[PDB]
DNA sequence: CGCAAGGACCGCATACTACAA
RNA sequence: AUUGAAAGUUGUAGUAUGCGGUCCUUGCG
């Protein structure tokens, strides 16, 4: 259940961080809450790689190369862009490192970029990454719906 | 592969008019007639939506927010946004009676007929299929220009239909609106150059 | 289990249909329901049940339902059955809290009273039966596959088990086709004038010489759907039927469906809204679809004397839905998803 | 005990959904699985329940061919229980107890659960064949060596009941091991190119030891009649694939059907609150078997017609053979219809 | 040790799309035309056929449609931006349908080192259909990455 | 002579152990 | 030469009942 506590703490932390940015602006809060809610549906239909590609595409920038790091969500112009960059940042962070070296979940990607990891790995790695992303998204849905405006 | 194509029926090959085009042209014509007559009231009532649309147009066009003129096109865009997601406040202006043809139709009737995001419409727009009798002798297709494309020649008959899914009798008003729209605006690409006009 | 009678429902599309299956990120933005392993199109039984229940409730509310040549008034009939509690039921029904009496009895209770009892119909899936495919000589053939015939034989076996009548099994027992990968048991009309060949779509292939099969197929259609295939004479269908192998049949159901490029033009610019461009996928018109409905004994306590036996319920449904027009799938107002229904036994 | 054994084979006519426990995780209502491995399964409790219900319903219609005699519930009960029988008949009228035959075979009802056990035992139904989409051909049956291993174990267990040495030898004759990605594929599924059988999203390499596959078909002809549940067995013999364990497990998790369902409001014309949800369905044409065991009938004063394990086994075989069964939830929407071959 | 074709599709699509950005970074018109063509190709494929689309690509490249050699089409030869984009798109599609991700990779094409146009010319319908399916999938992935990055 | 879905709704309500030993 | 020797938490029991992937939208200037 240590992994469960880790997931809950991470979801609360990211939802609170989204709360801090544009706390009064119900536009960013509303868009992000719907974005987290609708995300798990895509994963079931098209798999993890397709969903990550879609997240990368919806960002409005040249987006040269692929980096789970960088891409500051505040640097995005439109509110939808900011919310999508936030969602991508959180999911990629959790899949790469989880919460840290000392955390119960160190992340399946060993700190590597999730998209590059999917591109150069085996099938089983993709399977476990998919299942973990689904679980964290399940928790994040509830925690973002509960408190974010 | 050819630079041009037409919506030819799959099973038979006769050209036909989809019902979606009917519904779209009817909604566009209703918006145009509503904006042309009661433009000032619509522009004044929803001031916040007007400002937001002006800001969006300025951002997309890379121009100043004040540079946007309050022409009829801006009114049409505002009305379109009103019938979009921000359709709850439309009930504020749910009193104007647009004189479509020879009958007055309320905006509330427009919402009840065309349908909104939170309520399905009560009027079905079937498709249009040319009568086989006309095709028996008169040709149904023709060339039109070294760039050529196939078009339906003038005088070709077309039968249209409209149903009322619910007990609302908005079918007659919808039929009148469709007839007026076909007479004035018409349906089809290149509608600026007279294409798509329909007589009685 | 509890079923005693069954009816085979046949669906004939007259307008392109689109049973939604969510949205994907592939080339087709709004695809259609398909079985995963086979890949053939299909309409699940849940959509059919919902549409049938909605139509039944609508007809009963307007008191246009004629059971035993008499209107089944929602308030009057339920007054006798529910007795003292009928006032509460009538008010609840008027508040759109529970379905009327007849719908509740037939299609099971409504959402509020889901734990009251069970239903009495078991409408099943709609497996494909005849795919309309463009042809070179002749027009609009009705392609089918041996897999479809095998599934049909299985459903006929199930029906004969329910009805305890081996006539269906005897009728279907003659079906045994072994078409190769490049040979069709084609009808005379579709045959191209030449070396006994048929050009279907992009495939041209020789015609195997066989008989006493296609006719059998047509006979099956005459057993349930009267004598007219959705109104048209059965002779044209008999002369216009072709059968091909599983591989080419699957290849047809993957690249011979309607594809549309619907958009939404914004008023300000007059060309297209931002992101207003997508492709929708539709089943073609004149597709022959079939499904099975099983009827068991009613389960509601103190049911009205008119509906007590499964025979009465079967008669009611057959009378109500025979040769009717129904809406299936999305874009109802746009003008897509209208079919003609036929019953039988 | 359990001196007799009957193997039950099930074929899914329509998609089957056997409801799991609590509706947790992303998928709302998932099929029953086992955490131990991850394959689909059907617990024996549901199978026993549906079999008991069908048997009792048939018995109430006097359609059960007890030694080709059409045993009557009331007549047999009066003959056996004598004086008290009438009272039990009243309990049968109130739908409290159950008729004599079903009470003897499947055990008593809830209120009388203190007289004798059930003379039968129904094992968990385990997968043996899984449909999978294929590039060339269509709808290839798939299986894995671990499935055959479990089948051999089941055969050995049966041998501890009837001493079926020949069946044990036949099962032991089959021993294959595909290592990582190579597969044993029939002639149809093989791509026109050099080997390269493509299943779903994986490209494999064929292996030229197909005799084993043939042997497997023979085992089927030995177990479930001659026709493969109503189709030519040799016809199915051309579309059987054997793949490694991990690939088969991947197939049994990411190839079940997933369906989204909604509820439409009475007059709004759109979905309502709490309307959208998800469901997971086991694909059609899935082949799953089981193991029914029968021991000594423990009922007191059993009827002469059914008083030995052989008699009960014969009754079960005749009653359930090429019959049809309704399994699991979502009955009214045409889910759970299966064909049973004994 | 087993990678589905999905891994190889994304790997291949990323390879070519990134190979355009570094090559023609300044030619934004080339990038836009390539993106538009990648968006528009699948509808042509679904409407006419894979052979039709390949012949169309050749026609826009002023090359005969009877004899082709995708391995002998340098994209840099074309002068017009539309022509260069068409050459790149055709080369990518044909290379995927011939060699796939690579001989070492799990997927190694379908034609087994043959020009895909000739393969459609001289094969039965089933091979053409499977090749069409593969072309559709890779076009979807390439469109995804091109929209995302270009 | 180009344009390239987007939001709504995201399991509800009920059942929620009985009898022997 | 010990509050000791002896006693199968065992029998019955279907995660089941109700539920329309639906609404909004011109392929166009």
């Amino acid at each position: 259940r240590e992994i469960e506590q880790e997931r809950a703490s991470f979801a609360f932390k990211v939802v609170s961080d989204i709360k801090d940015k544009y706390s009064q602006n119900k536009k960013v809060q509303g868009k992000y809450s719907s974005y987290a809610e609708k995300a798990p549906t895509i994963i079931l239909n098209n798999g993890l790689g397709a969903t990550l590609a879609f997240f990368l595409s919806k960002l409005e920038k040249p987006i040269d190369d692929v980096d789970y790091k960088s891409i500051n969500p505040e640097s995005f112009g439109n509110a939808e862009n900011i919310a999508y960059a936030f969602l991508y940042k959180h999911l990629s962070t959790w899949l790469a490192e989880g919460n840290g070296k000392d955390s119960a979940f160190s992340g399946l990607t060993n700190g590597e970029d999730p998209l590059k990891y999917i591109m150069e790995k085996t099938a089983i790695d993709v399977a476990i990454s998919t299942e973990e992303a689904l679980s964290i998204l399940n928790w994040i849905k509830k925690f973002a719906k509960a408190m974010l405006e | 592969v050819y630079e041009t194509s037409i919506r030819l029926h799959r099973n038979y090959g006769v050209p036909y008019i989809p019902g979606s085009a009917l519904k779209g042209v009817a909604k566009h014509y209703a918006f145009s007639i509503l904006a042309r007559e009661n433009g000032d009231e619509i522009l004044r009532i929803y001031e916040s939506v007007k400002e937001d649309l002006k800001a969006r147009i300025a951002k997309r066009d890379k121009i100043k927010k004040n540079d946007v003129p309050e022409d009829y096109y801006l009114t049409a865009a505002v009305i379109q946004e009103l019938f979009e997601k921000k359709f709850d406040e439309l009930g504020a202006i749910r009193n104007t009676r647009v004189e479509i043809g020879d009958t007055v139709i309320s905006v509330g009737d427009i919402v009840k007929i065309f349908g909104t995001q939170k309520e399905e419409g009560s009027v079905i727009f079937f498709d249009a299929f040319p009568t086989p009798e006309q095709l028996k002798d008169k040709p149904n297709l023709e060339l039109d220009i070294p760039i050529f494309f196939l078009t339906v020649p003038a005088g070709v008959e077309f039968t249209f239909a409209v149903a009322s899914r619910d007990l609302d009798d908005l079918a007659e008003k919808a039929e009148k609106l469709l007839k007026e729209a076909l007479k004035k605006f018409g349906v089809g690409a290149k509608t600026s150059l007279g294409y798509g006009r329909f007589d009685a | 289990d509890m079923f005693e009678k069954a009816v085979v429902f046949g669906l004939y599309s007259i307008t392109p249909v689109h049973a939604g299956s969510g949205a994907e990120l592939s080339v087709i933005d709004l695809p259609i329901q398909r079985e995963r392993h086979t890949g053939f199109p299909v309409i699940w039984g849940q959509s059919l049940k919902g549409v049938l229940r909605s139509r039944f409730r609508q007809l009963e509310l307007d008191e246009k339902i004629e059971v035993e040549s008499q209107k089944w008034k929602w308030k009057e009939k339920t007054k006798e059955v529910l007795k003292e509690k009928a006032d509460e039921f009538i008010k609840k029904v008027e508040e759109r809290k529970r379905d009327p009496l007849l719908t509740e009895i037939v299609f099971g209770p409504a959402t509020d009273g889901a734990s009251e009892h069970a239903g009495a119909v078991s409408v099943g899936d709609a497996k494909i039966l005849l795919f309309p495919v463009r042809s070179a000589k002749g027009v609009f053939a009705f392609v089918t596959s041996p897999i479809v015939i095998q599934r049909l034989k299985e459903d006929f076996e199930l029906v004969s088990e329910i009805e305890n009548d081996i006539e269906l099994k005897q009728i279907l027992s003659r079906f045994k086709v072994e078409l190769s990968n490049n040979e069709t048991i084609a009808g005379n009309a579709l045959i191209l004038n030449g070396e006994n060949k048929v050009i279907l779509e992009d495939i041209v292939l020789k015609v195997k010489s066989d008989s006493n099969v296609i006719e059998n197929l047509v006979e099956v259609l005459k057993t349930l759907f009267g004598d007219n295939f959705f109104g048209k004479p059965i002779e044209s269908i008999k002369e216009r039927i072709a059968i091909v192998s599983d591989d080419v049949f699957k290849s047809f159901t993957r690249f011979s469906t309607e594809i549309v490029a619907r958009v939404r033009i914004d008023a300000e610019k007059g060309t297209v809204a931002r992101g207003g461009l997508w492709y929708e996928e539709f089943l073609p018109s004149d597709t022959l679809m079939y499904s099975l409905i099983a009827v068991g004994s009613p389960k509601k306590e103190n049911l009205p004397k008119e509906v007590d036996n499964t025979q009465k319920i079967v008669n009611v449904l057959k009378v109500t839905f025979n040769n009717a027009f129904l809406q299936i799938g999305g874009d109802e107002t746009v003008g897509k998803g209208f079919v003609k229904v036929r019953a039988g036994v």
